[PDB]
């Protein structure tokens, strides 16, 4: 009866639990993965796994998981939920026929491609360029990381990347700004943070909320929200004016340090304490203590940075403090991350190629005379990255030309992009809207044609390359064959690619054919790659290794400390003076803060019975004294109403103090209105449905979300089905 | 011959239920029940704010009140210190549930009583328990209490403080909590409101 | 205060089992009546033995029909082992052997005073095991030592209350003495608890408790209300302590 | 384990306060017989009302005689303050109002048989208070919840034992019924304690304990052995529980 | 209106009995009885030997079991948290000695119950207790718990750990043992045998 006493088959497999992509071993018995585990050699898991990685396999064995292609009954509205089963052949023909029509009267740029996850390489990076549309985007760019990637390209000549390059093991003093570690549960960084604490690493947390990471800190600074750049500028001032900075380091690796000293003249710990609300002595003491530890003192940059409209300025300032401490490329906090060598599969150049910009004209030069039609959000902000949230307007008004047709490859249209009403207007006006997914979410059931993808355990994917201290390559192999009428994304892309004239792209007849070519290059074949799941190569991490060779890394030959001559010129400001006092909540309201549950990924894990049973609903955090003046207690429920009248389903109230009186906090990803995902339907409040407005970062395409205010209205406890009853439905592969 | 135990460092625990999900998976524990869960409690106002994250599961008590009270002989204590159930003798009378002071046991839907097993299935073939292997923070340790080299023995030797739940029942738990966050010790519902 | 997953702190003994608790009281106490009758050589000793056998059969049938392992057929182990430290083990052997002993008495086979003293000892084991099945759980604050006093006295009010409805003349006086004892100890019970446990009993029950205390006072009033009132007070009190005492609580 | 000075862990209630425990059993038990004999109309209601007045008065003298505070005359405060949380306070009034009430009944004046209802209530307070004066101390492991049951059962064994020696026809049967209830709870008591508390009880007393249990089995044999054997058993157990439970112990 | 308390830092107590003798002289406590005494216990075996020196006395509990039990009203709890006896109403019945969990109470040879008094006689003239005054090791502190300038308040804040005798009882002891020498906390006789 037990699975481990029964016959098993293992395989080396990547976790699709989230984008960290940990290397794992999957244990199957017949057509079912019972257990998954981390493995030692793999630099990401090293034998361990977070809760999301452990429970991730049940979506494959979920009775509501999508099985057949589906096409929208003719004459029925998008939203209304009327579908009829179809054949892979019939559904794939129907999409190409429709796509070709949009291309004869509008051009190929009238098709937007949105996507996320491993297979976003096919849908967002490859298919779109081979087809000729520049309107390809992912939420991890303008709804996450854009502010810090832009700041980093200008200041250093490098990205921060997916596996942020912090030398945690040698760090001695660490400053976290809104970075919640322990709730944000990315595997390796949990391990590393825990090892730092263990060796006597003292941690300072800056956050208006007493989080899990603050529960492990030597100092908690309860900062007034949207005020971090004033605290960063005043620390820059203390290290420059009290003469505590690393003199040599600035002298040999830094351009324009002088502009910074003069800029920061009046931003004193007394000017900061006034806006920040942190005492001036504390502001001083924290900068001194970090100077006393250099180069082994780090402010690691957080991942989610869209917070307010000014964002690229706050990150630039955080990076200057790291530079002034002399820590970049030194053991203490930043090693230097090099990408591995795995040669691309040989092909003709793509109609559109990318521009990994940073200096000397990376905006619209190739978009003006260069061939025929630029990405539709081209004049809205300074930076060159595509912003998912800005290409939605073109579908409603037809402004910058028209975008009829849209693809959604594993990306939550109604939970990951703000202003849900505007996104629904835009789907209304489209000629074609295709969605490739696994569960019947609220935005998948608005599509003309639904295509069921095969899950990470029943699928092969192109390799996963990770820039790192020791660069590496990972490979995922099926643990068993797809279920029902399910197909892998590499297969769905090639099948559409042959139907739209792109045979030169997609020549190879199979994915193992494709995988054998890149393994030839390195000195191996498919069977040997399956043997050592992961491959580590030689690279570099300090400055010495670079230096002795007579080279340096960057952008232009010396990190430019103020940081970018060509923005200055035509945009306006060079330095981060935009501490820009933030608009405040109206009386009777609270700022809406949000974040992660250690056990749930974004939105997609809310139908998972193993994970919902650990955390079945979110809970609103209000200060103890506010819930008391309001007439709220421990087990009460409440509706959240925003400044624009939108109400979000009943949520449990959480009157325990660990938060300022200015705010309120809820975990992101609950509040689904999707009846077909039977255990996620009707539970908690959705933060995204309340985020009606956003402040556009004019520098890094980012949509500032922490600009919404919400008030609480007493509500009745909800009457919902039993979760155990639903979780007990047996899984039948029919 | 060994005396089996588990040590959890609370100074490192962050309450990401990884261990709780790994056990659910490894042991096929049905939907409405749990061998392992995490409790989280805050203590105090503004300038002295402590948060305690605490995993709870069978403590494999050395003096288990859950054994003598069983009519059939299904409930038994092993020579190495493991408390287990022979489902072949279990009549699902619930006497052991009435007697356990830690809400560690349940009625499995197959008709018999269940609970944390110290992964006896893995122990017998020389492996460490599922909770212990999957743990980002490395706060749990396991071993023979009598071997000065084992990971639990070392962990206890290096600890600033050691605590156990409801020590005044006289069960002698073999799941030890290290370096508790609050000066007054493990958190109780009675020290609230 | 907050959890990931949940502790297994839900009710383990249901309305179903509380019923078993009222019944084994009746069963055991009627087997005591049949034993003491055979011992005085009184003529009614024969049919009281039939009844104690019937109530023993009805109680073993609902102990089995309510067991999650009712079709796994594992109760045989109750009888192939020796567990002297376990109240439920004592209870299985007292009733069981008390049903054979009372079986031979009915069939005039295998002796007759030496079988009446045996029925006396097995019926004291069966009257004694319920209060101890509760009371040995020193982790449950409401199941204190008095449970070993409240359960035996209450099983007697049930048997004598039944005997008096069947119009047996000897029993309406012992029923009033034993019902006075039970109601006095039941009234002093809450005063024997730590503050937080008494407050827990009062919030979750009481009003039911206080109603069962009043009820039972009708055992000293009108002649034919006296056995009903005494029966319902003694059964209500037994079931209420079984459902309300399944708490560990700090 | 070693001290400079010493904790005040010395016995606080001596053999003289164990003697009062036995007499207030009698005083309260007989006062119950008296009111019931009144209420019932019985010819003997007078004989037993003047006995209860002597037993009550003998006890209240032994209560002042054994107090180190006697010649300081501080007892007047027992009757000039309101203290409902105190078992001992409830016994001062229960035996005081129980005295006046029994006076106004023996001197046939004031009022009749509305006064026997007040004597019944005050006797229940006097029967209830010792048992709770011990059980209220939750720091003493041996004095558990069963004390609140073992003391009122045992006080009526004392009253009915006396009554049966003064040859009253009614007394023997109820004495052998309450003596069975008393002796069965007394047997279950040790099985109710935690292992260290029980171990302490069996090494300190026990023999003495198992002697008085055996001795009490004598109420169910002959006459003029019966009232004696049940009377020595009830006073044995009462005095020994007061003496052996003054332990705090870890 | 304040909340009176005593703290004893066990990392500094050497168990010389100075406080105990200073008490006996001041309050002229009679032969055979003690308001204050010292308890010394070893927790053993060579590389790991630990000795706990612990002074014991009335903890002036915030929820005293010795008050409610008194028939006379001589046992009263004050507005600032001192448990005292008025000998004028005392009938020397011992109910309070039976309800005290700590052996802090005795029968005075003058016919009334006595115990430590938090040096009430000195507190009104604005002085610190006699035991607190004589202490050579500076390990005992006193004051109002609610005033943060108080020597008890500052010491509680500086302690690495805080403990109390029989917390499982109802009482809320207002005598706090600071830095306990054994990792498992305050020493108990059941933990020996
Ligand atoms: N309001 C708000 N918006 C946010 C955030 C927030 O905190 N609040 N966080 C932002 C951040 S930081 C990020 S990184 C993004 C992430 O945004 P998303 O990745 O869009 O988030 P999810 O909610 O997991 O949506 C995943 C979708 O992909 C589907 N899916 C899952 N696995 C597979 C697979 O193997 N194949 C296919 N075809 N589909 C699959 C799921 O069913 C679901 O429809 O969202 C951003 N948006
Ligand atoms: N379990 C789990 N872990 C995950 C994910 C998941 O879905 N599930 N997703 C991953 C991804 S893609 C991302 S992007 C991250 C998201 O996680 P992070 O990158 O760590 O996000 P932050 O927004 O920095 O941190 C959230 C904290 O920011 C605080 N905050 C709000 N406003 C302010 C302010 O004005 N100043 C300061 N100093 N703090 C503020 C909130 O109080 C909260 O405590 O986590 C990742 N890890
Ligand atoms: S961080 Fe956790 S959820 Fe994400 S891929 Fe790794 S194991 Fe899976
Ligand atoms: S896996 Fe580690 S961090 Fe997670 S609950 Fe268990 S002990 Fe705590
Ligand atoms: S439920 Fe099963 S294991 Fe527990 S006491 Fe009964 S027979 Fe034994
Ligand atoms: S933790 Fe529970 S199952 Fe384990 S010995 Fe203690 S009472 Fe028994
Ligand atoms: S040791 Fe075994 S029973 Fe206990 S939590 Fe780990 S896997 Fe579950
Ligand atoms: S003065 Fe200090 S060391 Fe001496 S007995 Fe008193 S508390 Fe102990
Ligand atoms: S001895 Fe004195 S202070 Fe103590 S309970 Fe009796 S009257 Fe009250
Ligand atoms: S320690 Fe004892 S005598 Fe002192 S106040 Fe507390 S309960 Fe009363
Ligand atoms: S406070 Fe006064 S009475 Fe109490 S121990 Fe110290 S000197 Fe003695
Ligand atoms: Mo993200």
């Amino acid at each position: 009866a037990p699975w481990y006493a029964q016959e098993v088959k293992s395989v080396y497999q990547i976790c699709e639990g989230c984008f960290w992509r940990c290397g794992i071993v999957a244990h199957a018995v017949g057509n079912r993965v019972y257990k998954v585990e981390g493995y030692e050699a793999n630099p990401k898991s090293r034998g361990r796994l977070c809760p999301r990685g452990q429970g991730a396999p049940q979506t494959t064995y979920d009775p509501d998981r999508l099985k057949r292609p589906l096409i929208r009954v003719e004459g029925s509205q998008r939203g209304e939920g009327k579908y009829r089963v179809a054949t892979w052949e019939e559904a794939l023909d129907h999409i190409a026929k429709k796509m070709l029509e949009i291309r004869e009267k509008y051009g190929p740029e009238a098709i937007a491609f949105f996507g996320h996850g491993t297979g976003d390489y096919w849908f967002v990076d490859f298919l779109p360029a081979a087809w000729g549309s520049p309107n390809a985007a992912k939420p991890s760019v303008s709804l996450c990381t854009a502010p810090r990637e832009v700041a980093s390209q200008w200041v250093f000549g490098r990205p921060i990347g997916g596996h942020e390059p912090i030398d945690w093991e040698n760090a001695r003093y660490i400053v976290l700004i809104g970075h919640h570690i322990g709730e944000d549960t990315h595997n390796t960084q949990l391990q590393d943070f825990a090892l730092a604490l263990k060796n006597g690493a003292k941690v300072v947390v800056v956050d208006p909320r007493f989080s899990t990471a603050a529960a492990k800190a030597h100092r908690w600074l309860p900062i007034k929200p949207g005020t971090d750049t004033a605290l960063l500028l005043a620390w820059i001032h203390v290290l420059i004016y009290e003469d505590l900075y690393d003199k040599e380091y600035v002298a040999k690796y830094t351009v324009g340090f002088e502009e910074l000293k003069a800029h920061v003249k009046d931003f004193t710990p007394e000017w900061a304490e006034k806006h920040t609300e942190i005492p001036a002595q504390v502001i001083r003491e924290v900068a001194r203590e970090m100077a006393a530890h250099k180069p082994r003192a780090v402010l690691p940059p957080t991942r989610h940075n869209v917070w307010y409209g000014d964002d690229t300025y706050r990150v630039m300032a955080l990076l200057y403090v790291n530079v002034l401490l002399g820590n970049y490329g030194r053991p203490g906090g930043f090693y230097i991350a090099q990408s591995p060598y795995l040669e691309k599969y040989p092909l003709p150049p793509l109609p559109l190629e990318p521009a990994a910009g940073g200096c000397s004209g990376p905006s619209g030069g190739d978009h003006e005379p260069e061939g025929f039609k630029p990405r539709a959000d081209k004049g809205k902000f300074f930076a060159r990255s595509t912003a998912i949230q800005e290409l939605i307007e073109p579908m409603i008004t037809g402004e910058p030309y028209p975008i009829k047709g849209l693809f959604a490859y594993g990306i939550n249209l109604f939970h990951s992009i703000p202003n849900v009403p505007r996104t629904k207007e835009a789907l209304k006006n489209l000629d074609l809207y295709v969605a490739i997914d696994v569960l019947p979410q609220e935005h998948v059931m608005w599509a003309d044609v639904i295509l069921p993808e095969a899950t990470y355990l029943e699928r092969y994917d192109d390799f996963v390359l990770v820039a790192h201290k020791t660069p590496f390559i990972q490979l995922r192999t099926p643990a068993h064959e797809p279920l029902f009428d399910t197909k892998p994304g590499w297969w769905i892309a090639r099948e559409l690619g042959l139907r739209l004239g792109l045979e030169q792209y997609f020549p190879w007849k199979t994915i193992e054919e494709y995988l054998e070519t890149r393994l030839q290059s390195l000195g191996l074949d498919l069977e040997t790659m399956k043997g050592m799941g992961t491959l580590v190569q030689r690279g570099k991490p300090w400055l010495e290794d670079w230096e002795k060779e007579g080279r340096l890394p960057f952008g232009t030959a010396s990190g430019k400390i103020e940081l970018y001559c060509q923005r200055f010129k035509e945009a306006g400001h060079q330095p981060l003076p935009v501490f820009t006092p933030p608009e405040e909540p109206p009386e009777g309201f609270y700022r809406l803060l949000y974040g992660r549950s250690p056990v749930h990924t974004f939105a997609r894990t809310q139908n998972n019975w193993v994970l919902m049973e650990m955390d079945p609903e979110n809970e609103v955090w209000i200060h103890k004294e506010e819930a008391k003046r309001l007439g709220l207690k421990e087990g009460d429920y409440v509706m959240l109403v925003n400044q624009d009248g939108v109400k979000e389903g009943p949520v449990r109230v959480k009157p325990t103090a660990r938060i300022r009186k200015d705010c309120v906090y809820i975990v992101h990803g609950f509040g689904h209105k999707a009846p077909l995902m039977r255990l996620a339907h009707g539970r908690g409040a959705s933060d995204n449905y309340l985020q009606t407005r956003y402040k556009l970062d004019p520098i890094s395409g980012g949509a500032g979300l922490r600009v919404n205010f919400v008030r609480l209205e007493k509500a009745e406890r909800p009457r919902l089905p039993s979760l155990t009853g639903l979780a007990k439905r047996p899984f039948d592969e029919r | 011959m060994p005396r089996y135990a588990m040590a959890i460092d609370l100074s490192l625990c962050v309450g990401c239920a990884a261990c709780a999900v790994a056990c659910k998976m490894e042991n096929e524990v049905p939907p409405g029940v749990f061998n392992l869960w995490i409790r989280e409690r805050e203590v105090g106002e503004y300038p002295n704010l402590v948060v305690e994250f605490r995993p709870e599961q069978c403590l494999h008590c050395e003096n288990p009140p859950c054994v003598p009270v069983c009519p059939t002989g299904a409930s038994y204590q092993t020579k190495d210190g493991l408390v287990l159930v022979d489902p072949k003798k279990c009549i699902a009378c619930g006497a052991c549930i009435a007697a356990c002071p830690y809400d560690a046991r349940y009625l499995h839907p197959a008709g018999y009583v269940s609970k944390c097993t110290f992964c006896a299935h893995r122990l017998e073939k020389g492996k460490v328990p599922a909770c212990v292997e999957t743990c980002p923070t490395y706060c749990r340790t396991f071993g023979d209490l009598e071997d000065p080299e084992s990971p639990v023995a070392k962990a206890l030797k290096a600890a600033e403080r050691v605590d156990v739940l409801r020590p005044e029942q006289g069960t002698r738990p073999k799941l030890f909590y290290l370096n508790a966050p609050s000066k007054k010790g493990l958190t109780r519902e009675s020290e609230v409101h | 205060a907050e959890f990931y997953g949940l502790p297994n702190a839900q009710e383990f003994w249901h309305w179903t089992n509380a019923l078993h608790f009222v019944l084994v009281g009746l069963a055991g106490g009627v087997a005591l009546l049949a034993a003491l009758l055979h011992l005085k050589g009184d003529a009614e000793a024969r049919r009281y033995t039939l009844y104690a056998l019937m109530l023993i059969a009805l109680d073993l049938f609902i102990l089995w029909a309510e067991s999650p392992a009712r079709f796994r057929f594992t109760h045989i182990w109750l009888f192939l082992s020796f567990h002297p430290t376990s109240p439920i083990w004592w209870g299985a052997w007292g009733l069981g052997l008390g049903f054979l002993t009372g079986g031979l008495l009915y069939l005039g086979k295998g002796s007759q005073r030496a079988l009446a003293w045996a029925l006396l000892v097995f019926s004291l084991v069966a009257l004694s095991y319920p209060g101890l099945a509760l009371a040995v759980n020193l982790n449950r604050p409401l199941w204190n030592g008095l449970m070993a006093g409240l359960f035996p006295l209450t099983a007697l009010v049930l048997a004598l209350g039944l005997a008096a409805l069947l119009k047996s003349p000897w029993a309406l006086f012992p029923l009033r003495v034993l019902a006075g004892a039970s109601l006095l100890l039941a009234l002093l019970y809450p005063l024997t608890l730590p503050p937080e446990a008494r407050g827990h009993l009062l919030e979750e029950a009481g009003f039911w408790y206080g109603l069962f205390l009043l009820l039972g006072l009708g055992t000293f009033w009108q002649e034919r209300l006296a056995p009903w009132a005494g029966l319902l007070a003694a059964a209500g009190l037994r079931a209420l302590l079984v459902l309300a005492g399944q708490w560990q609580g700090l």
